[PDB]
């Protein structure tokens, strides 16, 4: 447990939000959770290029 | 390089002005909201090829560099340390040696002992250059 | 035409007005407004170089930008070609790191280098042998 690694994402819609987090669910459900525990977030999608690399530097 | 470069761009600005008396707008904001193009024409794109400053004949190609650059080939010293010899000027090498010079490869490796500095004479049948 | 340039803080890191007082009594003409507003640069990460550009941008109405980075970061050069793709402002570099060139860039886009191609290595490579 106390390694944690902190796998990113960003995605299009909202709801496809839940569905991710989901998915790294059952990627803890069936490998272990020792030396681990895959934490997940994410941010959604902006429209103004340049606030994409500042928001990727920033948050991510 | 400073000065080259500001020389350029000035130049290419004083004849953008003299095709046509439209002065580029810069941007509103980077931060601000999104953009949309509003270009009524290429500002100052075509007007950086075909440019000359004092002699120095940069001329960026299509792709995006300069034509005419200032390449120097460097040879590693017998003191670790890199020297300078031919420039490459408008196409010519120049190179700066008429003959290599046999240059010692390592502190420890064997002699040159397979090389013979041979010698000659002009005569009419022997030798003609 | 109010331009900026920015320094590589490490080999002339003093007299900004030594850089201001480029042709003095007279640089290339003047023709209208012919000002630097030149910066100085220091450790570069994407973040502080978005942030500094895009401050300077909201300015007084910048112009092309000459860039002078003295460390060899690489990937910097890319970066560089992003955000002239997306504010029309064209910008070249002279030394360090935007020195290597990219090749291919948006054909959207202005940005040229001042380093030397492949086949031009290649060509003088061939030229001495």
């Amino acid at each position: 447990d106390p390694k944690i690694v902190n796998i990113g994402a960003v995605l299009s819609t909202r709801k496809h939000e839940q569905m991710f987090r989901e998915a790294v669910n059952q990627a803890n459900k069936r490998h272990g959770s020792w030396k681990i525990q895959l934490n997940a977030t994410s941010v959604t999608h902006k429209p103004n290029a340049i606030q994409m690399a500042l928001s990727v530097c920033e948050d991510l | 390089r400073v000065r080259d470069g500001i020389g350029i761009l000035t130049t290419a600005a004083s004849s953008m002005l003299e095709k046509f008396s439209y002065i580029p707008e810069a941007k509103a904001s980077c931060y601000g909201q999104m953009e949309r193009p509003e270009v009524p024409m290429h500002t100052l794109h075509p007007f950086m090829v075909n440019v000359t400053w004092d002699g120095k004949d940069l001329s960026f190609t299509e792709e995006g560099y300069q034509v005419h650059p200032r390449l120097v080939v460097i040879v590693l010293n017998k003191d670790r340390e890199w020297e300078k010899v031919g420039k490459w000027e408008n196409h010519t090498l120049s190179l700066r040696h008429a003959v290599w010079p046999r240059y010692k490869s390592f502190s420890d490796c064997e002699p040159d002992d397979n090389h013979l500095s041979i010698v000659t004479l002009e005569e009419a049948p022997f030798v003609i250059v | 035409l109010n331009i900026a340039v920015m320094l590589g803080h490490s080999h002339d890191v003093t007299e900004r007005e030594l850089r201001t007082l480029w042709g003095p009594e007279q640089a290339a003409g003047l023709p209208l407004d012919v000002n630097v507003v030149a910066l100085l640069m220091n450790r570069t990460d994407p973040k502080s170089l978005i942030t500094h550009v895009c401050d300077l941008m909201s300015g007084a109405r910048i112009h092309g930008l000459v860039f002078g980075d003295d460390t060899d970061q690489e990937a910097v050069a890319q970066m560089l070609d992003f955000i002239s793709s997306h504010t029309f402002v064209p910008i070249l570099g002279i030394h360090g790191g935007a020195s290597m060139i990219m090749a291919d860039k948006d054909p959207t886009s202005t940005f040229f280098q001042f380093g030397a191609s492949i086949q031009q290595q290649a060509t003088v490579m061939l030229k001495i042998m």
